[PDB]
């Protein structure tokens, strides 16, 4: 069983947050279908569910701003949350009733601020760094809004020895780095590229890590 | 609304040992209690339903008990993959409510970090930014001390640290430490050092 959650990652204050969950490997007309959100502090909140027959239950904390509808012919269901505020900034998940199946989160940011794509800087070792059996390369991702970015190395074909660090907020913009460790003998002979995707600005940047001049 | 109180807030355990996590409900919820495991990355995994029923494909070392107001999740013979957040949820009374979570850390032998320092990229220096990045990889325990020095002198201003989650295989942490300067400040100094508490990496801007 799988969920595809779709819709904006950035919403303006007072507007409507609309998300869609596409369900595969289960019919919408059996079981119950839920929306759950996780706040930046780690607090989980059950927002509502819709039953096999179209019946809805909503968390009273949302005070009638919430609507959940379904379309049985498409195996899809919907969340409409009206009059959003910065308090609605959270990771939204679609799940079945008991949460046996629980989609990947979607981070939604409520903000008046403009989307800013990231600047990506390759981090090759210092000209005179000590050599070893392994070399660590990095990729600095600076000045983006909102979260998230997804970082991959060689479009995901280099997955071992990768550490991607959580983003930090500096002056209303996000920054993070990613490190990759490969065998010394293999670089620069077998190239290493970071790939940074920013869904909010519909942008992807690839930077090859090149030895320094 | 039913309030679910989880304890302890944090627990460290050595692999092969047991843990018992507590969930207490503000009013009776019968047996309508779920337990979940969430890594700080992915989505929660359901471990236990109806307080004590095993889910298809969950290892047998996970078991739950309780009815009414007091519940426990036990992990006998904990594995390195068992790290992460454990949450209870009550489905007896609408709205369904979650506990605050217990963070489980896996204990292992002390491990020194591998330290790598990176001067600002030539591309960054053109935009008037100068980030000096230091990676401290595969260490334990989590609470490492990172000192920056510029031309010999201790430096705290403009330093930000960020940790990965525990590694699911070897139970280590990694962290980035970034010294953000302006190009102006960067070009007025020669030597830059990050040190883990001492494991030291250094470079000279003029080299
Ligand atoms: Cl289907
Ligand atoms: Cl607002
Ligand atoms: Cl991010
Ligand atoms: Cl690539
Ligand atoms: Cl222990
Ligand atoms: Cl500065
Ligand atoms: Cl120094």
């Amino acid at each position: 069983v799988q969920f595809q959650e779709s819709g904006p990652s950035l919403v303006k204050p007072s507007q409507t947050l609309s998300l869609t969950c596409s369900v595969t490997g289960d019919s919408i007309t059996s079981d119950h279908w839920s929306w759950i959100r996780k706040f930046p502090g780690n607090r989980l909140e059950y927002m509502g569910y819709v039953s096999y027959s179209g019946n809805t239950f909503y968390n009273p904390s949302l005070k009638s701003r919430i609507s959940i509808t379904r379309d049985t012919s498409k195996n899809q269901y919907y969340l409409d949350l009206n009059s959003v505020t910065t308090e609605d900034t959270a990771t939204y998940y679609c799940a079945n009733w008991d949460g046996d199946y629980w989609g990947q989160g979607t981070l939604v940011t409520v903000s008046a601020a403009k989307t800013t794509p990231p600047s990506v800087y390759p981090l090759a070792p210092g000209s005179a760094a000590q050599t070893n059996s392994m070399v660590t390369l990095g990729c600095l991702v600076k000045g983006y809004f909102p979260e998230p970015v997804t970082v991959t190395w060689n479009s995901g074909s280099l997955s071992s020895g990768v550490h991607t660090f959580p983003a930090v907020l500096q002056s209303d913009l996000y920054t993070l780095s990613s490190s990759v460790t490969v065998p010394s003998s293999t670089w620069p002979s077998q190239t290493v590229t970071c790939n940074v995707a920013h869904p909010a600005s519909s942008t992807k940047v690839d930077k090859k890590i090149v030895p320094r001049d | 609304d039913i309030v679910l109180t989880q304890s302890p807030a944090t627990l460290s355990v050595t692999p092969g040992n047991s843990v018992s996590l507590s969930c207490r409900a503000s009013q009776s919820i019968g047996n309508n209690l779920h337990w979940y495991q969430q890594k700080s990355h992915e989505s929660p995994r359901l471990l236990i339903k109806y307080a004590s029923q095993s889910i298809s494909g969950i290892p047998s070392r996970f078991s739950g008990s309780g009815s009414g107001t007091d519940f426990t999740l036990s992990i006998n013979s904990v594995e390195t993959e068992d790290f992460g957040m454990y949450f209870c949820q009550q489905s007896n009374s609408w709205p369904y409510t979650f506990g605050g979570g217990t963070k489980l850390e896996i204990k292992r032998a002390d491990a020194a970090p591998t330290v790598s320092i990176f001067p600002p990229s030539s591309e960054q220096l053109t935009s008037g930014g100068a980030s000096v990045v230091c990676f401290l990889n595969n260490f334990y325990p989590k609470d490492i001390n990172v000192k920056w020095k510029i031309d010999g002198s201790e430096r705290q201003n403009g330093v930000l640290n960020s940790w990965t989650d525990q590694d699911s295989k070897d139970s280590t942490y990694s962290m980035s430490s970034t010294l953000t300067l302006t190009k102006d400040e960067y070009e007025r100094h020669n030597s830059y050092t990050c040190e883990a508490t001492p494991i030291v990496k250094s470079f000279n801007r003029n080299e």
